[PDB]
């Protein structure tokens, strides 16, 4: 099934090895730059520590032990609602500009 | 006044200013080149290789 | 009352650029090449000056001057071969730098990327004129071919070619103007590299992961400065091996024959670092089409920030795209080899496919693939 | 009720004229209240440099007392009947309106007939009011907005009676004598230059009878101003103790009638007004307002269209800190040239609606309606009905605005008046250069 | 992109077309003048005397 | 609406000098304060 | 851009040791060799295939060329 290939790509991506749940690997554009800002405090702090861990590991060229690899089924999308809201607001702004 | 109509027609918009600069340069080049060449020809009349070439 | 490092107006920029510059903590070795370029340029400036110390850019004495450098002047051979192999190594690091920029998503930095493209153009032009200077058979004939390529431009083709030549053919005037242009251009490269660094410093740097490292920055001085020195030492190792154990390994021996405008050499292959475009130039049957393809091969780097569509900045987490990028690198190597080879049955078609696939990866395959994993990762 | 029907269903401003030349006007609609005023055609515009400030002095002395109503008795009449008496004197107009109940409209008219015709001008009262004028001028010194606007009028219309302030120089205030005030009230309060306007529940026939029974014995049936000149200049009062720096920039506007007023009021409406205590902030369609709220470089800015008879001032006044004046000038000029060169339809529609709402909402209550009547009968020569205003707004489009702003804004020498920490304010050369766009 | 086109941008274009087009005319005149394009100056009255 | 009220209010700013008995006239409130801020209309008070 | 206007971060504790008490080469080979083997395993299947197909293309071209340069029955 399609979930098979989704899981295969998730495992092959490698950000699960570093402990990152998808949203931590986002390219920070303007909309994203606002999306992090709108995040609540707890989620923001967790994300920043998680990225700190990844940067440390990449500097050391190491990965987490197999156990603490964020599962595909446990990858929470904490940024998708905020980012989607920012995108919708930007689309509405552009439409009003038209 | 002439200058007022001139300004209104072709000096207000900077695009007209640039076009006027271009065409004025194009015509002024001919005017100045002809004038300076005539002046030099007149003051050194009979000396350059233009009063004498027909003699050979 | 205040630290001179952060008080002296001149020391301000140096401290903010190399001492207290916040740099990403997880920067890999692929970024060390950024220093390796600049340092290398200085050698090209340092050596290239001393070649200019003993050099008469004249058709009847340029080759004699080069031989006198390599044979009579005290350790002149050291300077000459250091300079040539340093130019080749400079292009090696330039290609690796562009590859790093493509991989870890550095072309998001826009202004630095375009300035780097201009740097690339200027460096290739400089290397072309430099290879013209020795006035060997390959020097003269490659210069003739490459400048004749400009005749493909419509209308203004012949007049432009004769303008660049400084006459009717590559001769006294061409060499004399090429030497002065080769003198001036590296200083333009230096100023433009300063502009490159100025633009880069405002956006920090792109770590291999691609996520912002604004919260893991480290001081520059005790760190990479030493790592940059280590990289420079490795670069010196490679360069010194090349100079001291096989100076003419990367160079056609035919250049050592004095340039005779009566005998076409069996092969007119340019330096190793240009064939990748030269092969493309050979691929397109149309002359104007060939020149446009040749220039567009380098210009395609400018379009890269536009073509990127994957929501991840870096290539660290995009496997299929990584396979595509390594296919691109293999294509570049294939193009170099094809440019090395003559224009015969087995090589023409290979060059055609190599050029087509090299363009196809950058324009179509990479963005279309970037769509694919975005759909795969539920976004 | 389709809006246009409502404008068509507005009671007409009935206007008549007495033999003396009194323009009597009324707008009886429904209310049991009224505002009755006599809008003089006097002011600091009709004053020589010796007489500067005489209009203000006459305005102050008007309500004190009359021969028929000695002193406080006048006040006793106004307060005991519930009426609110008030006056206002700008550079070209002067009015004394007594808001009152519609039932006691007769007495008020009589009261007004006392104030404007039969004044007192008591010498002791003259000195007592001289001191008050001096202290009130020292008060107005603190008013940054008023001071900056007077600076603008001085630097723009230099060498002309428009430059003269309403209050007059402090020297004159002491040097005015009762003879000058009597001459001013006997030379600039003549019957032809009078407008008796009443709003609220005031039947026109009753108003005419009252005017003929009270204002009859007036002047029978020359000082008529001089066309002033615009002089692109600036006054910079660098004073680095004031917290904020008030700047006002203006260009020669239209005349009072000058139909170009209608498009320009739309164009200024596009710029709009912003300050720190507003709502939406970084959402207003006004680019200046949005940028100001995004960077907080503005404390309070607005667009003014002070328009006199032969000329007028059209521009903007902004209040900001010391380090944001240049950014202000840049954005303000940039928006001006943007409207000048490419105005587009949407913001023109927004400006049309904004102007419609301004004119409609302003004309509520007896005092604003009466003020409109009195001012219209003097400036335009007629009370322009709201239906006509709607008609004049309707045909204004993007091209019309783009052309009128081109004829008023593009490449025009401005007049600048800065006060406070105005060092950051660009010199006149950069400001003048802002009014032309090389990209155009 | 989709951010372009639409109502507002087309009248913006209509407003700026005369200026941009005649700036291009400025550029054409400047180019022919600087480069002395014989082809074009063949068809101007005064400047035929050059050649 | 189109009207910016009248008193454009600067914070970090001083008031208008009131050194007259007449100027003073009226300052004394008679009715309770009522704050009124608004979109498109500046905030003011009334006493 | 200098240190201080970089980010906001909270509840992150960072320890460290001076370079003068920690060995600069802590079990260099013992942990390095498995690390390098793992890194090579991660990327070999995605790095090598294009290079080996390039090698095949190059060798194939070499012979095909020199066969084209060979003789022919006639
Ligand atoms: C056995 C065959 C060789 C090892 C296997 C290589 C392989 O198939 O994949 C590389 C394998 C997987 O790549 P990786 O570890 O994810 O790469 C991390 C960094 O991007 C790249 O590595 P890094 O930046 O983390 O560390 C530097 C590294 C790699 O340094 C470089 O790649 C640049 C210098 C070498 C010359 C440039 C061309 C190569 O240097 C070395 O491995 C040896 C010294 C090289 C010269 C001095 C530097 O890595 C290694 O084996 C070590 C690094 C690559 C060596 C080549
Ligand atoms: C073509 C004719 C020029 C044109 O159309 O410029 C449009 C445009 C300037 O925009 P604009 O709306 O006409 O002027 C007001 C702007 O806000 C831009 O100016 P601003 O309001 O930011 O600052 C006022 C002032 C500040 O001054 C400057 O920006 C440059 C002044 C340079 C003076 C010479 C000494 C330094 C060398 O601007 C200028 O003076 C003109 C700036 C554009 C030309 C700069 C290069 C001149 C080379 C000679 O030019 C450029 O954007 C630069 C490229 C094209 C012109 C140079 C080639
Ligand atoms: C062509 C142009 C010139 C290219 C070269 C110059 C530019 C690049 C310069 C790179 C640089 O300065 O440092 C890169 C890179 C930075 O990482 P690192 O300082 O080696 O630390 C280990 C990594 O964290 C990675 O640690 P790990 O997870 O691989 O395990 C620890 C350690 C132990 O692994 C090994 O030592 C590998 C086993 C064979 C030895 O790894 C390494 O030492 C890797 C490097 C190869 C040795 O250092 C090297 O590549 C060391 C120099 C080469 C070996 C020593 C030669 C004498
Ligand atoms: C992580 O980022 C960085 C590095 O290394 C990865 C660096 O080494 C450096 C420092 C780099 C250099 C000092 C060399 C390259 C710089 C230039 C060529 C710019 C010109 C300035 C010079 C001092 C060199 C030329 C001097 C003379 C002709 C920078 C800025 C950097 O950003
Ligand atoms: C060697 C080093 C030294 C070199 C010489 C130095 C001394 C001479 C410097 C040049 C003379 C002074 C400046 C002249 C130009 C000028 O007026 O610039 C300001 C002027 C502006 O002056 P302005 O502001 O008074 O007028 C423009 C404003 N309106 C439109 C409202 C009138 O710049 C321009 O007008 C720019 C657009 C037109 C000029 C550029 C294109 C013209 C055509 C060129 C040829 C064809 C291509
Ligand atoms: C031979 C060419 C390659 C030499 C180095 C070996 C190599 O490529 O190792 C793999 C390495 C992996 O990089 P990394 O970002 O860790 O990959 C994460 C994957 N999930 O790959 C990289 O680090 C990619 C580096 C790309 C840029 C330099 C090499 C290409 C230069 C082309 C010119
Ligand atoms: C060399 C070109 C000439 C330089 C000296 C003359 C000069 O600077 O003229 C002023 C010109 C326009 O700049 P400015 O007057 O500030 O107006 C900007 C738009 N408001 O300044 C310019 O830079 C314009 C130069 C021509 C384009
Ligand atoms: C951008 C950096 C530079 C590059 C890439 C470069 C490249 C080259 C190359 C490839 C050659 C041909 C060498 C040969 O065939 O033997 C050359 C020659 C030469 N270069 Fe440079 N060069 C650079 C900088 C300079 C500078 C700054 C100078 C002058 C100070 C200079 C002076 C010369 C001279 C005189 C020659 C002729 C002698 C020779 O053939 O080596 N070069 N250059
Ligand atoms: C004259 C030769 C060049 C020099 C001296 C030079 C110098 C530098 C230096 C020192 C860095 C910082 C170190 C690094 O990040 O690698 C850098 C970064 C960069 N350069 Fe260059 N560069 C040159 C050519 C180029 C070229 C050809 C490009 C591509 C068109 C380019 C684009 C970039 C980019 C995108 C970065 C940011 C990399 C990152 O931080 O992730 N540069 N350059």
């Amino acid at each position: 099934w399609l979930e098979g290939i989704r899981k295969w790509y998730y495992n092959a991506a490698g950000f699960n090895k570093l402990g990152l749940m998808r949203d931590d690997t986002i390219y920070e554009d303007d909309d994203v730059k606002e999306a992090i800002r709108r995040l609540p405090e707890n989620l923001y702090n967790d994300r920043v520590f998680r990225i700190k861990r990844a940067l440390d590991l990449t500097m050391r060229q190491q990965i987490l032990p197999k156990e603490q690899w964020t599962k595909y089924e446990e990858d929470k999308f904490y940024l998708e609602p905020y980012l989607k809201e920012v995108i919708r607001e930007r689309k509405e702004r552009e439409e009003w500009a038209k | 006044t002439l200058t007022a109509r001139l300004y209104s027609l072709l000096f207000r918009r900077t695009s007209t200013f640039a076009l006027t600069i271009a065409v004025g340069a194009l015509f002024f080049e001919r005017a100045f080149d002809q004038g300076a060449d005539a002046i030099y020809e007149h003051i050194n009349q009979g000396k350059l290789w233009k009063h004498i070439k027909h003699k050979y | 009352m205040t630290n001179i490092r952060k008080s002296h107006p001149l020391m301000k920029i140096i401290n903010n650029a190399f001492i207290d510059l916040p740099a990403p903590s997880n920067i890999s070795s692929w970024w060390n090449f950024g220093s390796l370029l600049g340092i290398c340029l200085i050698l090209q400036i340092l050596t290239g000056l001393f070649l200019a110390m003993h050099y008469t850019s004249d058709t009847t004495t340029a080759f004699s001057s080069v031989t006198h450098i390599c044979r009579d002047v005290n350790y002149g051979w050291v300077i000459r071969y250091l300079h040539a192999n340093g130019a080749s190594m400079f292009f090696i690091c330039l290609f690796i730098h562009v590859g790093r920029g493509l991989y870890y998503g550095s072309y998001m930095f826009l202004e630095t990327w375009n300035i780097g493209v201009v740097l690339l153009f200027t460096v290739m032009a400089t290397a072309f004129m430099g290879y013209v200077l020795p006035w060997g058979q390959m020097s003269f004939w490659g210069a003739t071919v490459i400048t004749n390529l400009l005749s493909a431009i419509p209308y203004i083709g012949t007049d432009l070619v004769e303008w660049i030549w400084g006459g009717f053919s590559v001769d006294k005037a061409t060499l004399t103007r090429f030497f002065a242009f080769h003198f001036i251009l590296p200083f333009i490269i230096t100023a433009l590299a300063a502009v490159h660094l100025l633009f880069l410093h405002e956006t920090g740097s792109n770590n291999p992961t691609g996520i912002s490292s604004d919260m893991d920055k480290i001081p520059f001085h005790p760190y990479y400065t030493i790592k940059d020195i280590l990289g420079a030492l490795f670069m010196m190792l490679i360069l010194l091996i090349l100079v001291l154990f096989s100076p003419d390994l990367l160079g056609d021996p035919d250049n050592y024959t004095p340039a005779n405008p009566l005998n076409t050499p069996p092969h007119i292959k340019p330096e190793w670092y240009f064939l990748f475009a030269y092969a493309i130039l050979r691929s397109i049957p149309n002359k104007l089409g060939g020149v446009l393809a040749l220039v567009a091969s380098i210009l395609i780097l400018i379009l890269m920030p536009m073509l990127h569509t994957s929501k991840q900045r870096s290539m660290m987490f995009r496997p299929l795209s990584q396979c595509l990028f390594w296919m691109l690198v293999a294509d570049l190597i294939t193009l170099t080899w094809i440019g090395g080879q003559p224009v015969e049955h087995p090589f023409i078609i290979i060059g055609q496919l190599a050029s087509i696939l090299y363009f196809l990866i950058i324009l179509v395959l990479m963005p279309i693939t970037s769509i694919i994993e975005n759909n795969l990762l539920k976004w | 009720a389709t809006y246009a029907q409502a404008l068509q269903s507005v009671p007409e401003t009935q206007v008549s004229q007495l033999d003396n030349g009194l323009r009597v006007a009324s707008e009886q609609s429904s209310q049991p209240t009224c505002t009755v005023g006599v809008w003089i055609d006097a002011g600091s515009r009709y004053e020589n440099e010796k007489n500067n400030g005489a209009g203000y002095f006459v305005e102050h002395l008007a309500f004190k007392g009359t021969k028929n109503r000695p002193g406080s008795a006048l006040e006793k009449e106004v307060e005991s009947m519930g009426a609110h008496l008030n006056a206002y004197s700008t550079r070209e107009h002067t009015a004394y309106y007594i808001k009152a109940l519609s039932k006691d409209l007769p007495k008020a008219v009589e009261l007004l007939a006392d104030i404007v015709q039969n004044c007192s001008l008591e010498d002791s009262q003259i000195e007592k009011e001289r001191d008050v004028i001096l202290q009130e001028l020292q008060e107005n010194d603190s008013s940054m907005r008023d001071v900056v606007f007077d600076y603008l009028h001085a630097t723009a219309f230099q060498g002309t009676p428009l430059a003269q302030s309403v209050e007059g120089p402090s020297e004159n205030v002491r040097k005015l004598s009762r003879a000058d005030l009597t001459e001013y009230v006997s030379q600039h309060y003549k019957a032809p230059r009078m407008v008796l306007a009443a709003a609220g529940g005031v039947e026109h026939r009753q108003l005419l009878d009252l005017a003929q029974k009270h204002f009859s014995s007036l002047s029978g049936t020359v000082p008529a101003f001089t066309p002033c000149r615009f002089t692109g200049s600036e006054i910079r009062h660098r004073d680095d103790a004031l917290p904020l720096a008030h700047v006002a920039i203006a260009v020669e506007g239209p005349g009072w009638a000058n139909p170009d007023n209608v498009p320009l009021q739309v164009a200024n409406a596009i710029i709009g007004h912003y300050d720190s205590t507003y709502g939406g902030g970084t959402h207003m369609s006004s680019t200046l307002a949005s940028v100001a709220a995004t960077r907080k470089l503005c404390q309070s800015f607005q667009t003014f269209n002070i328009c006199y008879a032969e000329t007028g001032l059209l521009g903007a006044h902004f209040v900001c800190d010391n380090m944001s004046i240049d950014d202000m000038m840049f954005f303000l000029q940039g928006q001006w040239m943007r409207l000048c060169t490419s105005a587009t339809e949407s913001e023109v529609v927004r400006g049309k609606n904004i102007l419609r709402n301004a004119l409609v909402s302003h004309l509520d209550g007896t005092t604003p309606v009466c003020e409109d009547i009195g001012r219209s009968l003097l400036t335009y020569g007629r009370r322009i009905p709201l239906a006509e205003w709607e008609s004049r707004i309707a045909e204004v489009d993007a091209s019309v605005v783009r052309e009128v702003c081109s004829k008023y804004f593009y490449d025009q020498c401005p007049a600048v008046a800065g006060l406070g920490p105005i060092e950051q304010l660009p010199d006149y050369n950069r400001i003048r250069s802002g009014m032309f766009w090389l990209r155009f | 992109l989709s951010r372009f086109l639409g109502p507002r941008y087309r009248e913006l274009a209509r407003n700026w077309i005369p200026t941009a087009s005649m700036w291009g005319a400025v550029g054409a005149v400047g180019l022919v003048w600087a480069t002395d394009w014989r082809l074009i100056l063949d068809w101007v009255p005064y400047i035929n005397g050059k050649f | 609406a189109a009207l910016p009220a009248t008193s454009e209010s600067p914070v970090l700013d001083a008031k208008r000098s009131f050194l007259c008995r007449e100027s003073l006239s009226g300052q004394a409130a008679g009715r309770p304060l009522v704050a009124s801020v608004g979109l498109n209309v500046p905030a003011s008070v009334r006493y | 851009r200098e240190f201080g206007h970089l980010t906001r971060m909270r509840h992150v504790i960072t320890y460290s040791l001076s370079p003068f008490e920690q060995r600069a080469f802590p079990h260099y080979f013992t942990k390095g060799i498995p690390n390098v083997l793992r890194r090579t395993r991660a990327c070999i299947l995605r790095v090598a295939p294009p290079f080996v197909v390039f090698y095949l293309v190059y060798t194939w071209g070499t012979q095909e060329f020199e066969k084209s340069k060979r003789k022919n029955p006639a």
